[PDB]
């Protein structure tokens, strides 16, 4: 039973932007996920910063205990969305935030 | 393939509470590495200790986990009872990694059966 | 490759009800294939998990009798049975499957479905 | 319970093969359940035990063995080169609780799979 707050805002040109963050007890067992409205939701980054098959290269990811980071330097264009993030350390789980 | 801090990940009945371990060093009589966890009391802490034998190789595994009720009077807990673990794997010398990493998931495998779970769980054969 | 198909709910505060995931052009076997809740705005959680013939009861809390799982593997379909329903539950889930045995650590990818 | 066909699913160092198991009965004598996996050889097949045992404190001992099957010349029946051993025993107490026991089972089965098990068993060398 733990929180997971983003508190991030909205961009609207495409050269570098702005990266994501969250905060809760230690330990990175964490996820990304580019969730388009039309479409069904998607995986970006596994084990915080190891991204995985399928997905562009330039979406840099790091962090550590109660600090997470996306960086998303290189921006490609119409690709906003929106993101979400969850961590998978004890049952009740959160994902949740935006 | 040094040692260092190893989270586990969800560990339980309904997978709820967590256990973070970290080295306690190797002991040099036998060689046997130490675990154990932070637990505020140095008499009761979940501790697992790992060994590599040398020659037809053996690992040795040995997991114990004690809990402890506070006594009638006494106003420093003292350990009840304790649970214990052990696991031994035995290879040749000419064994492969490929047949080592599919005995090991086996055993990882098994223990989600059903079998397995009712197994130790309920203290009941088949 | 991995075609996913979703069952069909339309009943709202009454009934049973039942919901149906499908896996295609993939192996169901051993996979574990999860769940979860979408609800129209902010929340949105976690449900039960299903990984093989054991560790069943993985509920998330006001499921625990809530909802009820179970996994055919005869013919690949998931199955799922609500006993009670009130304003918490929507009609939109999704089904997503795991990246191999349990007790490792990895997630909720790919995903698909409707409700 | 009762016995029926497990199937270990996505095993090995890959994990893409998989392979089922059914039981064999269990042993009169002691006890011991036995499950093993069709190869059409009743010697070369590999094999599981289960057994809990009876009381002060219940002890819980599972094996695993299986053999490497090779032919060579010379003859036409395949022999038995080496064997992979195995055994994971628990020794709970009396008025052990079913939530230590989960918490110590499901501890096993996360920890083996951790880099550190997996470093120490695949290339058979020491922590340091």
């Amino acid at each position: 039973m733990t929180q997971s707050p983003a508190s991030l805002s909205a961009s609207v040109g495409e050269t570098v932007t702005i990266t994501c963050r969250a905060s809760e007890n230690i330990y990175n067992y964490l996820a990304w996920y580019q969730r388009k409205q039309g479409k069904s939701p998607q995986l970006l980054v596994f084990n915080a910063k190891t991204l995985a098959d399928g997905v562009p290269s330039r979406f840099s990811g790091s962090g550590s205990g109660t600090q997470y980071s996306l960086k998303i330097i290189s921006l490609q264009p119409e690709d906003f969305g929106t993101y979400y993030c969850q961590h998978f350390w004890r049952t009740p789980w959160t994902f949740g935030g935006g | 393939a040094k040692l260092e801090t190893v989270t586990l990940g969800n560990i339980g009945k309904d997978g709820k509470q967590t256990l973070v371990l970290n080295p306690r060093g190797v002991n040099p009589t036998n060689g046997v590495a130490s675990l154990s966890q932070a637990g505020a009391v140095p008499a009761l802490e979940k501790r697992v200790t790992v060994s590599v034998s040398q020659p037809n190789y053996k690992v040795q595994v040995k997991i114990q986990n004690p809990t402890a009720c506070t006594a009638n009077g006494s106003c420093d807990p003292s350990v009840t009872r304790q649970a214990y673990a052990d696991v031994t794997f035995s290879f040749t010398q000419y064994s492969t990694d490929e047949e080592r990493a599919f005995v090991r998931t086996e055993l990882a495998a098994l223990l989600a059966s059903p079998l397995l779970i009712d197994a130790i769980d309920q203290l009941n054969p088949a | 490759v991995q075609l996913v198909e979703s069952g069909g709910g339309l009943v709202k505060p009454g009934g049973s009800l039942k919901l149906s995931c499908a896996a295609s052009g993939f192996t169901f076997s051993d996979y574990g294939m999860y769940w979860v809740r979408q609800a129209p705005e902010k929340g949105l959680e976690w449900v039960a998990y299903i990984g093989s013939g054991s560790g069943v009861i993985y509920y998330a809390d006001t499921v625990k009798g809530r909802f009820t799982i179970s996994r055919d593997n005869g013919k690949n379909t998931l199955f799922l049975q609500m006993t009670s329903l009130r304003s918490e539950d929507t009609a939109i889930y999704y089904c997503a499957r795991k990246r191999g045995y349990e007790y490792d650590g990895q997630y909720f990818f790919e995903y698909w479905g409707q409700g």
